[PDB]
């Protein structure tokens, strides 16, 4: 049940089964990646579609 | 085992150094711990180190 | 978790470093007449587990201006010849120098 | 009550016999060494330790450690037994490793300048001890990401080169290829491997400026 | 380090001071000695320096 506390409002949602939160930085290829470092990488998205 | 040092005593000067090493009977691997006695009066690095 | 554990026994003995700062001196200047060889006397704070070394600026002020102290003083000489000097009796290496 | 204990008992037939009412007695052996007496109380918390060094004879002298093995830049520290204060040192081969004996004399400090085994010693007079000493680089070895790399006309990949240690003060690298006609590579652990023909194999093999001049060896395919 | 410049001054200097810290040997003599300290950021608060 998120409550936005800027403009006073109520809403839920739902999560995917949750045991803990937090916030932390993405990983390399989502904390902002380089031309030069999908050396290894190709298109034949090797477990990794969703970028 | 027996843990023993070559080392029992020594004699020192303000801002003079000294290194001092451990060594166990066994050879395996263990980890190491010092400890002083009497805070202060000597300034330590690493250690976890032998 | 540590299943064994071994201590080991180490004694250190750190010998005093009071009076080793630096000393003080009787006769802060001793002034002699031309070629007078007047032995120096005086003591460091202590003169208590270390040495000194004896030095002169402008060593040109006698045949052998300051010989090495036999165990800790040395002596002194003069030349024929004025003007002002300074005596520095510094330690081995620690920063201490004093003035004369 | 208290139980006297000592560390290593074999410096002696009876090193220390049972206390008979409070305190024993104590021997020695003909062998030299530092150890430990451990004076333990019944079962409490109590452990004290006592301190003595066999001076192997009138004015003998031994040293703590007697091999080493140091890397390029570092340091250590040497520790002497004797009865008389004066300890000159002597160390063949001086300009390989220096050495600076603190104000007690009983104690000196090392300092590797390069690569070379040095066997410092001290003499007392009377009687000399050893303590050989082996330098070693700052480097046992590396290790690349790809040996067998492929690439086209242009197309310019990047290679790492992780070295064995974490960390290695003032270390850089001089990349070297036989034949830079065909490409060039330098700088650090970085390579960037740039391809100017459609085929021709490589050795593309690193030179590490410091530590053991062994490297490693890749061989590019552009075809 | 900081390299401060005097108001009478005509060229750059280190802050006096810094690295200043004060040692006491055995039997409470004191001493001072200068460390290598490098900060970040400094600026000014209340006649003070951070």
């Amino acid at each position: 049940a998120v409550w936005n506390y800027e403009f006073d409002t109520w809403s839920f949602r739902t999560i995917p089964y949750a045991q803990c939160i937090g916030l932390v930085d993405p990983p390399v290829l989502e904390r902002g990646p380089i031309w030069s470092d999908f050396q290894e990488i190709t298109w034949d998205d090797p477990s990794i579609k969703e970028l | 085992s027996s843990v023993t040092l070559d080392i029992v005593s020594a004699s020192l000067d303000v801002g003079e150094e000294i290194v001092i090493t451990a060594t166990a009977s066994p050879e395996g691997e263990y980890s190491y711990q010092w400890s002083v006695d009497k805070t202060g009066y000597v300034s330590t690095t690493s250690v976890t180190g032998k | 978790v540590a299943t064994v554990t071994k201590k080991a026994s180490a004694s250190i003995k750190i010998y005093p470093v009071v009076s080793q700062i630096v000393p003080k001196e009787s006769t802060i200047s001793m002034n002699f007449n031309q070629t007078k060889n007047l032995e120096v006397s005086l003591l460091p704070a202590d003169a208590n587990n270390t040495n000194l070394i004896w030095e002169v600026s402008n060593s040109s002020y006698g045949s052998i201006t300051v010989d090495p102290s036999d165990s800790k003083l040395a002596t002194l000489t003069s030349f024929e010849k004025e003007g002002n000097l300074v005596v520095t009796i510094s330690t081995a290496n620690e920063s201490v120098v004093a003035q004369i | 009550n208290l139980i006297w204990e000592v560390s290593n008992s074999s410096y002696g037939s009876i090193t220390v016999d049972p206390s008979d009412s409070k305190l024993a007695t104590l021997t020695s052996f003909e062998k030299e060494g530092n150890l430990v007496v451990t004076i333990s109380t019944a079962n409490e918390s109590v452990v004290a330790q006592i301190a003595v060094n066999i001076i192997d004879g009138d004015s003998g002298i031994f040293l703590s450690q007697d091999t080493v093995t140091i890397r390029k830049g570092g340091t250590t520290t040497l520790t002497a037994v004797t009865g008389k204060t004066p300890v000159t040192w002597s160390s063949n081969n001086a300009s390989i490793v220096s050495v600076t004996p603190n104000a007690n004399s009983l104690t000196a400090v090392i300092t590797a300048n390069g690569e070379g085994n040095v066997t410092i010693t001290a003499d007392n007079g009377t009687k000399t001890a050893s303590c050989e000493i082996v330098s070693i680089p700052q480097i046992d070895s590396i290790s690349l990401s790809q040996s067998d790399v492929t690439v086209s006309r242009g197309s310019q990949y990047i290679l790492t080169a992780t070295l064995s240690p974490a960390n290695a003060p003032n270390q850089n690298i001089t990349w070297t290829s036989s034949n830079p006609n065909i490409a060039t590579v330098s700088g650090t652990s970085t390579q960037g491997t740039i391809n100017a023909l459609l085929a021709g194999f490589t050795e593309i093999t690193a030179t590490t400026e410091e530590g053991n001049r062994v490297a490693v060896c890749t061989v590019r395919v552009d075809l | 380090t900081p390299q401060v410049k005097e108001f009478e001054s005509e060229y750059f200097v280190d802050l006096p001071g810094w690295g200043e810290q004060t040692v006491v040997d055995n039997d409470g003599n004191p001493s001072v000695k200068k460390f290598n300290w490098k900060c970040e950021r400094v600026r000014s608060f209340n006649n003070r320096l951070f």
